[PDB]
């Protein structure tokens, strides 16, 4: 006749009745995903809407148990997760009108097309048009008119829908006893109740801020020498001295430096690493390519792949009469179904991601016996740093070796390995500082610092001083470059991806260091290590069972993040870039521009 | 010579866990070589007798228990290991005479639509005693406020229903069980191999 007891009787009813409904509702969407009709997308909000009654019915229900009386730290969690009043804070009529703009936004993002002045036939959207041009053109002028037009197009569109966004959304947030959105969005690093391992709220700002300080020196010289470099393919357009143009990092926006390998190669003679060719050369088999990551798993001491997921998954492209979305998903769907979706070609670029996925699914696969709420990684970082080692692993040279794509010579000059590391970085420490920017930007916007007529400059007075770059043209307040991001037009947090980079290279140490590994880290391959696996299957089986920062010391020993992973993973390229900007400038100027005037 | 005796065994369907049945046997030739190459036994362990003198044995009464139930709870029908099977469902005596049988239906007990025919108890009481059952619809309320109406806010349903689809984990597949017990008398009945 406890409390106690009550709330575990209704804790069973509630996990017994919502995986069979979160199941159907996982089918549909995945009806959807993989074969586009109106039936399939209408069956698909049908299950949704019946689960989301469904949780507002048990949150309701599980708002009536006090939490205060509880003493059982795992089932407060789960009774936490399900009190969450959510957007049924808002009033009906408020919600409807943030979900139409949330819905608007996404749309228009995802629909918005620019065309060509000069030939205004020619029309492009985002994908794969935009992104083309943005990653293989070498004109200054045609880069210039991409970035502008998207911005200038979809972005001003996006700016009165995102201003409505923020202020309701932190309104929402704060009727549920948080500061702002990102203060709600914070909370997901939160840990109260457990002693010696809790960590607080603001405790974020400043590891993630003490932690951007080591990281700046490496980027630091990075960014010098990809500024020389660049300035030998846009003569007279790039001050020796000041940010990079916005236009010229590779992508629309510049969240990755991927290509500018071609223009930033230390060793062009050296050979780029590249097994592409070697794969359509090898008889390929694409279950095969996904069975081979299969057995690289198990030969860690994972299971191997579910009979479901060999016949239900989907490897890939269906072709012209079944169209379907192709972003690489893992999708843990419950009742032990286990699924991937993605349209596999025969590359380099999707062998990684194929291995990366997989480990989601192991991941996925793992803390299944655990209750339903807890079936989530430890915060929203752990997944993707997985996946992220697995690709690691794969891509060593040792291990393309071993699986027979490479030539048995293995040539490794000490100019090939220096190759890859800067290819590595370009990636990895050039999203740092965008990351890391656009959650402060986002953060102190929903925190109400950012007036409304200075939502452009602080946006760029904070783009020059922390990534060092410069836009090529001047924005007012009509235009709203932050929403012309995916992740930040469709309701996403961002911070994951800076704490997904340090976890990644914590367990990458651990495990290795668990393999006994001796050489550079970088070199490290943990396949046949059942050792290294074991230590992440310890890890895996937790779910959300533990605090975050628990089951992180239960692997790497330390209750936080830490960055001396990434510095030890780069140390090399650290030094040799130190070295080859002795005559080169280190840091930026807060005050050159493109333009004048 | 009256009796296949496994018309339970083989059969169009069965019934739900909590109202497992039961059925004598009696008058039989009881040949099991055959069904050592049947489809493959999930499990087939015997506790009194030996697998290797079945049929040499003659025992006197033999009863059948059919009932199916999902795959990871299948490991529960045993004495001891009371869980959600072994003590809301069907327990099983500490001393135990008999032997238990299980194969797994792929798409006999699983349709494209959903199997919502088979059900289980998950409130009761008490842990039932062995060879018991309770099909009662008691409306469950462990808060000292009975209701005993409906659906209330802390009372329950206290029998759920199983939902089978075609591309399940085996974790939670249709599993079909059948045990068989012996039990214990001074006074014969006509079986043997
Ligand atoms: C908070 O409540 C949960 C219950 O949801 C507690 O977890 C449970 O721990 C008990 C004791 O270890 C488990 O019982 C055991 O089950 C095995 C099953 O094979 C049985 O052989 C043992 O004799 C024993 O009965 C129980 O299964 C387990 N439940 C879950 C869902 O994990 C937890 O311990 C509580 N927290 C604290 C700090 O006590
Ligand atoms: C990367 O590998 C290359 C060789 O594979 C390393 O280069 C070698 O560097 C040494 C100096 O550390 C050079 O030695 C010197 O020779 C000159 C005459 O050429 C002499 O005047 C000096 O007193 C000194 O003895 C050596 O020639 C050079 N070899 C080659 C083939 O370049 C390089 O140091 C390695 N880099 C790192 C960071 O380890
Ligand atoms: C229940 O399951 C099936 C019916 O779906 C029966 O199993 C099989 O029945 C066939 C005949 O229809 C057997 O073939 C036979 O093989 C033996 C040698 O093994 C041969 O001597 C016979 O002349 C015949 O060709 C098949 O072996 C048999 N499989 C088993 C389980 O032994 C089964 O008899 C049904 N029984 C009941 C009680 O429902
Ligand atoms: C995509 O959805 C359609 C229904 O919207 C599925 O239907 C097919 O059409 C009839 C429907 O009864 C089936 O008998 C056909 O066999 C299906 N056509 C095929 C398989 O080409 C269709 O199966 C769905 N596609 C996928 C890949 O799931
Ligand atoms: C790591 O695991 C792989 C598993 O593929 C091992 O590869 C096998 O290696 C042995 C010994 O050289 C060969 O006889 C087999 O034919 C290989 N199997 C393949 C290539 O599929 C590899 O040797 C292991 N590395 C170790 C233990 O250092």
């Amino acid at each position: 006749s406890t409390i106690e007891e009550q709330a575990k009787t209704f804790l069973d009813k509630f996990n017994h009745e919502a995986e069979d409904l979160f199941y159907q509702s996982s089918l549909a969407s995945w009806n959807y995903n993989t074969n586009i009709t109106e039936e399939n997308v209408q069956n698909m909000n049908n299950a949704g809407d019946k689960w989301s009654a469904f949780l507002k019915e048990q949150s309701t229900l599980a708002q009536m148990y006090p939490l205060q009386e509880i003493q059982n730290l795992t089932v407060k969690l789960q009774l936490q997760a399900l009190q969450q009043n959510g957007s049924s804070v808002l009033s009906e009529d408020k919600s409807k009108r943030l979900n139409t703009i949330l819905n608007t936004m996404s749309t228009i993002y995802s629909t918005g097309k620019v065309c060509n002045p000069d030939n205004p036939q020619e029309c492009l959207l985002l994908e794969p048009g935009l992104n083309e041009i943005m990653a293989n053109s070498l004109d200054y002028n045609e880069r210039l008119w991409a970035w502008e037009s998207w911005r200038s197009e979809v972005g001003k569109q996006l700016r009165p829908l995102y201003e409505e966004y923020v202020v309701l959304k932190n309104e929402m947030a704060r009727a549920n006893h948080y500061e702002d959105y990102g203060d709600y969005w914070r909370g997901d690093y939160e840990v109260n109740g457990v002693d010696g391992y809790d960590y607080s709220r603001g405790q974020l700002i400043e590891d993630v801020e003490h932690t951007f300080e080591e990281i700046k020196p490496l980027y630091e010289h990075l960014h010098a020498y990809v500024r020389a470099k660049l300035m030998n393919a846009y003569p007279s357009y790039i001050s020796p001295i000041g940010c990079l143009p916005a236009h010229l990092l590779g992508d629309m926006w510049g969240r990755f430096w991927t290509n500018l390998y071609s223009l930033t190669v230390p060793f062009g003679q050296k050979p780029n690493i590249d097994v592409t060719d070697a794969m359509v050369d090898q008889a390929w088999d694409a279950q095969r390519i996904f069975k081979e990551a299969e057995k690289f798993f198990v030969s860690v001491g994972l299971p191997n792949m579910t009979q479901g997921f060999w016949e239900n998954s989907m490897l890939t492209d269906p072709g012209n009469v079944q169209k379907a979305v192709c972003h690489p998903t893992a999708w843990d769907l419950g009742k032990g179904d286990f699924r991937i979706l993605m349209c596999t070609k025969v590359t380099m670029d999707d062998f990684l991601t194929a291995h990366h996925e997989m480990g989601h699914i192991q991941y996925d696969m793992a803390y299944a016996a655990q209750p339903f709420l807890l079936r989530n990684g430890a915060n929203e970082g752990f997944h993707e740093a997985v996946g992220e080692i697995m690709s690691l692993s794969a891509a060593t040279p040792k291990h393309l070796k071993s699986i027979g794509l490479l030539s048995p010579d293995f040539q490794e000059d000490n100019e090939t390995e220096i190759n890859f590391l800067l290819k590595q970085a370009l990636t990895i420490v050039g999203t740092l500082p965008f990351t890391y920017m656009l959650e402060k930007w986002r953060w102190m916007v929903f925190k109400g610092e950012i007036p409304k007529d200075q939502w452009m400059k602080k946006w760029w007075e904070m783009k020059r001083e922390i990534v060092g770059v410069v836009e090529p043209v001047p924005h007012d307040e009509t235009y709203c470059d932050p929403a012309s991001l995916f992740h930040v037009s469709n309701d996403y947090s961002f911070i994951r991806y800076y704490t997904r980079t340090l976890y990644q290279f914590q367990f990458q140490e651990a495990l290795c260091q668990a393999a006994k590994h001796e050489g550079p880290l970088h070199k490290c391959d943990i396949s046949n290590s059942t050792e290294a696996g074991q230590k992440l299957f310890n890890m895996l089986r937790l779910g959300k069972s533990e605090p975050w920062t628990l089951a992180l010391e239960n692997v790497v020993g330390a209750k936080n993040m830490n960055v001396r992973p990434l510095l030890n993973y780069f140390e090399p390229l650290f030094t040799w870039l130190k070295d080859q900007n002795k005559n080169s400038f280190v840091g930026w100027s807060t005050d050159w521009s493109p333009y004048a005037d | 010579n009256l009796c296949p005796f496994g018309e339970v065994f083989n059969a169009t369907t069965f019934a739900s866990v909590y109202a497992w049945n039961r059925k004598r046997i009696s008058n039989c030739v009881a040949d099991y070589s055959v069904l050592y190459n049947s489809t493959s036994f999930s499990t087939f362990k015997c506790y009194g007798v030996s697998p290797t003198k079945l049929n040499d044995l003659c025992f006197t009464n033999v009863y059948a228990d059919s009932f199916v139930i999902t795959g990871d709870e299948v490991r529960q029908i045993a004495p001891g290991q009371t869980g959600k099977i072994a003590d809301y469902n069907y327990k099983l005596p500490d001393d135990f005479t008999g032997c238990v049988i299980a194969w797994n239906s792929k798409h006999i007990d699983a349709k494209e639509g959903g199997n919502f025919n088979y059900l289980y108890r998950l409130f009761r009481k008490a842990n039932l005693k062995p060879f018991e059952r309770d099909i009662s619809t008691e409306i469950y309320q462990a808060g000292s406020k009975p209701c005993n109406g409906q659906t209330g806010l802390n009372c329950y349903y206290p029998l759920y229903r199983y939902g089978f689809y075609p591309t399940d984990g085996v974790g939670h597949q249709p599993y079909r069980v059948v045990v068989l017990s012996f039990e214990l008398l001074n006074a014969p009945a006509t079986v043997c191999g």
